[PDB]
């Protein structure tokens, strides 16, 4: 809250948005770790712990926090950082875990 | 969606802009000649004597 | 004539008098409607000619008016906004004139010979 | 705003109904006597008048300018 908000874009999006899956290199990850400057560490679903930058259109638009699902873009000419491109609010998460894009031992529930 | 493809491609935006070819463009006069058109199209045949000279207006 | 032929159908696309085809013409001949009727001879299986022949004996006079294109054209089916031909074909092979609309002499002389034969 | 997307539709489709043009189709209607008399093939309908053919598709006759009215049993 706050009058911070009325200076914002007002982009009100609520409706249920249509899930994007991962294309070519961008992958599905989960946030292990908070780190600072604005960047994270994101488990990706293929044994890896890669450092994902918190990103543009990402950094203060929104909000996530520790355990959150995630897509996440690499960079073919250094594979251990990368960039948070997208964040899912853990409706389309469940429906990701129902169809099993990520392994299902990585259980993520409120 | 939120992203086409792969993010920082290194070179992306000319990866995928649309290759426009060279228009013919008869032979511009050189050295001396140059000049000699830059003089005549500025001191002499003044175009655009309201405002500024405006070299280059850019048609709207 | 060449002259009252024509004159026949502008009087006749003045006031709507043309069966521009031969179903129209077929129908407006059985009614008491086609008091003219002009068709060309140059029809493939010729038996649209004789149908109409056949009609026409039942509203009797008939003209033998060739050149089935060119009949269409100065029959006024074509738009004609230019001056010269502004479409590529256009034919009626069969005219009706039902119609009798503004009456000149010359014309009127030439059906009077076309019925007297 | 409004999140709208592509409509899928569970139907495969409804084609424009194409007018059934015949070539020659006016001289079946009539028959000719021999280089003279001519005769009808079908039946005229007596509403409208004299010329308009009656349809024939199964033990009925039908009319096409009337048509709504007409419609006797053979
Ligand atoms: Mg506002
Ligand atoms: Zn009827």
């Amino acid at each position: 809250g706050g009058k911070k908000g009325r200076r914002g874009k007002n982009d009100s999006d609520g409706p249920k948005r249509e899930l994007i899956y991962k294309e070519e290199g961008q992958e599905y990850a989960q946030i292990t770790k908070m780190l600072g400057n604005g960047r994270v560490e994101a488990s990706c679903f293929d044994g890896n712990k890669r450092m994902a930058h918190i990103r543009g259109k990402l950094r203060k638009k929104v909000w996530m926090g520790q355990g959150d699902i995630i897509l996440v873009s690499l960079r073919d000419f250094q594979d251990d950082q990368c960039d948070v491109v997208h964040k899912y609010n853990l409706d389309e998460a469940r429906t990701l875990k129902n169809q099993g894009e990520l392994p299902e031992n990585a259980k993520i529930n409120e | 969606g939120k992203v086409h493809g792969s993010l920082a491609r290194a070179g992306k935006v000319k990866s995928q802009t649309p290759k426009v070819e060279k228009q013919e463009k008869p032979k511009q006069p050189k050295g001396r000649a140059y000049k000699r058109l830059l003089y005549t199209r500025r001191f002499v045949n003044v175009t655009l004597t309201n405002g500024k000279r405006k070299m280059n207006p850019s048609p709207s | 004539i060449e002259d009252a032929l024509k004159v026949v159908l502008r009087t006749s696309l003045v006031h709507d008098g043309l069966a521009r085809g031969l179903r129209e013409s077929a129908k407006a001949l059985t009614r008491g409607e086609g008091q003219l009727a002009v068709l060309v001879e140059s029809v493939t299986e010729e038996a649209i000619s004789k149908l109409v022949q056949g009609l026409a004996t039942e509203n009797v006079p008939l003209i033998k008016v060739a050149d089935a294109k060119q009949l269409g054209e100065w029959a006024g089916l074509g738009k004609i906004d230019r001056d010269g031909n502004a479409r590529k074909v256009v034919g009626a092979s069969v005219v009706v004139v039902k119609n009798w609309g503004a009456d000149t002499q010359e014309r009127e002389i030439l059906l009077e010979h076309f019925s007297q034969q | 705003g409004k999140k709208r997307k592509k409509k899928v539709y569970t139907t495969p489709k409804k084609i424009r109904h194409k007018h059934k043009k015949v070539k020659l189709a006016v001289l079946n209607y009539y028959k000719v006597d021999d280089e003279g008399k001519v005769a009808k093939l079908r039946k005229e309908c007596p509403n409208c008048g004299p010329g308009i053919f009656l349809a024939n598709h199964g033990d009925r006759f039908y009319c096409g300018k009337c048509h709504s009215t007409f419609a006797t049993q053979k």
